[PDB]
């Protein structure tokens, strides 16, 4: 029934899931900073996007609405969160 | 390192690891697909096809599982967009680009370009939601009610064709097609298709001229779509019959065009019916052109072209249910007070509303404009500044200004207009190599009439034949070639008759006279004869019976318009013929585009196999590549690019092949392009192994003075195979013993160092 | 005597100084000072058409002298202003040899010639003299590549900036050559 | 040389250079002519009568100072003085 | 005068082409001569090929103006020129 996640992580995680949605058909999008445009996860997705110009580098991952931002001009029906960053956020599961 | 024939070739030994079988198997397919290998061939696909096999998930598979299912053979071809990609950049890079003059990649301005938000775009209702609304008669109707001057643009196709030999590519149309939305807003339409954009789109950008349209439809959905068609042949190089005119038309009308500008080079109503109800059936705006020649304000130009001519031409084309009057002033003839006198009886004489296309060659350009706007006129065709001027059409932005104070306003966006001249400065820096000629106003054209490019054209022409120094007499010539045929309308192509045969006769001591004279024994050019056989259709005046004897040297001329002569095209024909020699997925587009463009179609393909998208390149590395310790960025699709950074080029191999050190988004990479080094002596030699009997090594250092022997012949001991040069100094190499060439490391003329393989025998 | 034209008389929100009042009191005064003509010089292109029939159709009435106009094309719109002040009865124009001519240069005698076809008044000059001279500029030109302009089109955000004739290009240089060559955006709004 | 691409010679085009004699040009009689005849203010005089728009060129002048920073050398002027002494035989004046 | 034995193949300097002269062929554009068509004493009729360059990846084909006979080919196989190198004189 999902067609579409994002990883709103970086790294082996976000690798990880990737290849776990691939092997289930899901497509993948990826999210990445200024100093991530080189980060190997960037490239083991279907679709690559960076979270705002603006955005920095720890609060990247962080911004809520700019990655939900993302999430939507994609058309993502699941966001798998990894582990620390929004992974625990209250307000970014809502 | 490479393979070699004595061990079972085992390349690597692939295992996978799940709670159950089918989560195992979806490992497998998942990690065979990322499997990549090159070099070599392998079984790769083959198991893929098993994996996903139901009968092998089912596990109830014996060993005769491979005799009895046939499926397993039958493995789909494996292109590979990104290394494609790599392999043209590195030719690009290497070897440079047709016409561009081999300089290092330049560093342009960086100018960002200027974006407006697709969700505010999709709120705009402009004249294309117009179309949709009351259809193509009642946006005449629309028209002719606004008091303000309605402007078309010219930038995505005229003014190219004009400034830059029509080279400016999708990339950079498509790079501000959201911020020229915001700016047309009000505009009457975009002139971005037809002309030469077709032919020139497949043929030297390599660039599908569909995926233009289609994709500027998308980001710019509220402004009319013109393109410019030429009554006999839409937008080919030939004659056709009426179902390709139609067909063309159907599919252009659908993939977004939706007024269409029809002219014939003469003039000929008759030859302008087939396009007219095509468009027509498509319920898309047909604009029927009357082309300007001559001088209506000077009596003494012609008794053909009058004012009285244009009028009775105009009511023609309103009864035969045109929606908008075009005036096509293909060579800037129009000048300013002609434009008031011609526009005002047009007014009077037909209830069409004015469409108005001027070349501002002669640098009257806005004054002309000017003066059609005072006398009433609906549309001007305009560029944005940095894209206007001389050969091109009139300025936007100057006209704007040039406005102030006067009882019509110009309809649009200066400070858009501004910023989208500024963003087209830039770009057309990119195009440098292509610039026109031309840099100066030039009112000669009043005379020899010549239309758009030509005048320079025929003068490198003219060059080319070694008249340059008499590039008078050819204008002269041109002139009266003109008067000669009887005084004709002169745009493509019959203004290439006319230059022509205007070379022809100078070239040739020829004059009005002695063409007739001497005719007999003249082979005129092919052009001419055309033209006097019928094929460009019928000119006003008629033809010359005995100029027409002459040329025709005894061949029928048409007794029609070239159309109904020939038969409909099969295009289930076409279709099977496309589908055999590609894959399987064919279009209507490419059945046409097939069909117009026949030779140039089939070479977009061959191109399109090997290099893939080439229309998605940034231009300055369309046209140079790459250089060293560069990263350039290639948009695939939204979410979908492509980081290339080319790390180094190494020196040739003894073949010229040269090697690319590249990183393609994270992973390192290496792709191999012959490098025509103009000459031969650079090449790297591998260091012969000393230790081999079979590999000959050079003792001295020398010269290849000549080779006796290649790949494959076989001759006894001491056979003289290689001569070299030492020092001033011939010694003729020898083998060592009875046996076969396998290598010969060198040919003539290449530099040798001490201790390079030359030869290998068995 | 001359008036350097700055401003637009047909827009009463750019200045409350440099009006058509403000023009004819100056050419009045001139006349005074015993000035045999009036140049009108136009050096930043700003003499937009409309302006230059009003302002020469007033001067004309005004001050006695014949009046003599000087415009640079670099908006484009140069011939226009010329036809513009023809029609008010201007009395001298200054132009230039088509292959001479256009963007900062004056307008293109050559196109002005046939642009007055129809129209009351001649350019009083020899055009198959003009194409012929024109020819001969264009080759001699040439020579002189290595100081061609950087101008290639009409730039009518002159009328925001009013910078004259040359200044645009050379003092983008200058801000390059000081490291602001990227930023010259806010040194054209800094002028204005 | 200063402000120029070193580079080997450049190819030019061969200049056609129309030529008037200087036996017809000391015939003709115009601005100049007038001005010793009338003096400035009948100059004036006589230009507030023409009906013909007058022309001055500044080819020789503004033109080049505007696309060339003025670096039209007095050679290329000289040599088509005499077909300008010609073309410009009835202009107001020249730049 | 010494011949220089092939230590430069194509370095050697064209005469530039007298442009007042209609026998003259000049190079319209740098390039490369890709084949010599025709050698000193041979007729040729007008618009025949004498030669092929090669600018910028592209060939042109350079051809006689006039009916006539060459009497000096200054260039041969593999060529470099510039702008305005004679090439041909044919009468
Ligand atoms: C030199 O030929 C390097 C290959 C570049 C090929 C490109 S692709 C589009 C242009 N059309 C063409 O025929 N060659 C150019
Ligand atoms: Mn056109
Ligand atoms: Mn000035």
């Amino acid at each position: 029934q999902i067609k579409k996640l994002l990883v709103a992580n970086r790294g082996e995680i976000a690798i990880r899931i990737f290849r776990a949605a691939a092997e289930l058909d899901i497509s993948t999008v990826a999210i990445y900073s200024n100093e991530d445009k080189s980060s190997l996860h960037r490239y083991k997705a279907d679709e690559s996007y960076l979270v705002g110009s603006d955005l920095g580098p720890a609060e990247s991952y962080l911004n809520i609405e700019r990655i939900i931002d993302v999430a939507k001009q994609a058309n993502v029906d699941a966001i798998h969160p990894g582990y620390g960053f929004l992974s625990e956020n209250e307000q970014f599961a809502r | 390192a490479e393979i070699s024939p004595y061990y079972d070739s085992l390349l690597v030994k692939l295992s996978t690891h799940a709670i159950s079988f089918k989560q195992a198997e979806e490992k497998m397919v998942r990690s065979l697909r990322e499997m990549r290998i090159r070099g070599v061939k392998t079984n790769i696909p083959f198991l893929i096809n098993v994996m996903k096999n139901k009968k092998f998930t089912s596990g109830d598979y014996t060993t005769k599982f491979i005799e009895e299912t046939p499926e397993l053979f039958d493995i789909q071809p494996s292109l590979d967009r990104g290394t494609k990609t790599l392999e043209y950049i590195g030719n690009v890079t290497i070897n440079g680009f047709p016409n561009v003059e081999k300089r290092p990649k330049p560093d342009y301005e960086l100018a960002s370009i200027p974006t407006v938000s697709s969700s505010k775009i999709a709120s705009f209702s402009g004249t294309k939601q117009l179309l949709d609304e009351v259809g193509p008669k009642g946006v005449a109707e629309w028209v002719k009610k606004q008091d303000d001057v309605l402007l078309t643009d010219t930038t995505f196709r005229d003014a190219h064709q004009s400034l830059l030999a029509t080279r400016v590519r999708t990339k950079d149309m498509i790079n501000i097609a959201s911020k020229t939305a915001d700016v047309f807003k009000d505009g009457f339409s975009l002139e971005m298709w037809g002309g030469a954009t077709f032919d020139v789109a497949y043929n030297f950008l390599k660039e599908n001229p569909w995926e233009r349209l289609e994709r500027l439809r998308k980001a710019i959905p509220n402004v009319l779509f013109q393109m410019l068609l030429r009554a006999s042949n839409a937008v080919g190089y030939k004659n056709y019959p009426d179902n390709v005119i139609h067909k063309f038309v159907q599919e252009s009308a659908k993939a977004g065009i939706d007024v269409f500008r029809i002219f014939d080079s003469l003039n000929w109503v008759d030859q302008m019916k087939v396009a007219n109800e095509a468009v027509q059936e498509a319920g898309k705006i047909s604009e029927g052109t009357i082309c300007y020649t001559g001088d209506i304000l000077n009596p003494e130009r012609s008794n053909i072209y009058t004012l009285e001519y244009y009028v009775k031409l105009a009511k023609e084309l309103e009864r035969e249910g045109f929606h908008i009057l075009a005036i096509k002033d293909m060579a800037g003839l129009l000048k300013p007070k002609a434009a008031y006198e011609l526009i005002g009886e047009l007014k009077s004489a037909v209830d069409l509303p004015i469409h108005l296309h001027t070349h501002d060659t002669s640098g009257n350009g806005l004054l002309t404009y000017k003066q059609a706007i005072d006398a009433g006129v609906d549309i001007i065709d305009t560029a944005v500044a940095s894209m206007s001027g001389l050969t091109s059409q009139p300025s936007a932005n100057s006209l704007y200004y040039a406005l102030n104070g006067f009882p019509r306003h110009l309809r649009t966006d200066i400070e858009g207009m501004e910023s989208l001249s500024h963003y087209w400065s830039t770009v057309r820096t990119y195009y440098s190599d292509f610039e026109s000629d031309i840099k100066s106003p030039n009112t000669e054209i009043y005379q020899h009439e010549m239309p758009g490019g030509q005048y320079s054209n025929l003068s490198q022409q003219a060059k080319s034949l070694g008249l340059g120094e008499r590039f008078d007499e050819v204008k002269d010539m041109y002139r009266r070639v003109n008067f000669l045929f009887g005084d004709i309308v002169k745009v493509a192509p019959s203004s290439k008759v006319v230059g022509d045969m205007a070379l022809y006769m100078v070239q040739n001591d020829l004059d009005e006279q002695s063409v007739i004279t001497d005719g007999y024994k003249l082979d005129f050019p092919e052009s001419v004869v055309s033209f006097f056989k019928g094929e460009i259709g019928q000119p006003v005046n008629g033809f010359n019976k005995d100029l027409q004897a002459v040329i025709l040297k005894g061949q029928e001329a048409l007794t029609a318009r070239p159309g109904e002569y020939l038969e409909p095209v099969d295009f289930e024909k076409v279709r099977e013929l496309l589908e055999e020699e590609q894959q399987g997925p064919v279009t209507e587009q490419d059945i046409i585009s097939y069909v117009l463009y026949p030779k140039v179609y089939e070479q977009y393909i061959q191109t399109r196999n090997q290099y893939g998208n080439l229309s998605l390149l940034d231009t300055p590395t369309f046209f140079f590549g790459m250089r060293n310790g560069e990263t350039v960025e290639i948009e695939i699709d939204k979410g979908k690019r492509l980081i290339i950074k080319l790390e180094t080029i190494s020196e040739p191999d003894e073949n010229g092949n040269r090697t690319i050190y590249y990183a393609m988004n994270g992973q390192a990479r290496r792709i191999y392009i012959k490098d025509e080094n103009v000459h031969t002596n650079a090449n790297v030699k591998p260091k012969a192994d000393k230790s081999n009997p079979s590999h000959i090594g050079a003792q001295m250092p020398g010269s290849v003075t000549e080779v006796k022997v290649s790949v494959g012949e076989t001759v006894k001991a001491n056979q003289p195979l290689l001569i070299t040069e030492a020092m001033k100094m011939e010694t003729t190499i020898q083998a060592p013993f009875d046996g076969v060439i396998k290598q010969v490391t060198v040919n003539n003329g290449d530099t040798i160092a001490t201790g390079d393989l030359l030869i290998e025998i068995e």
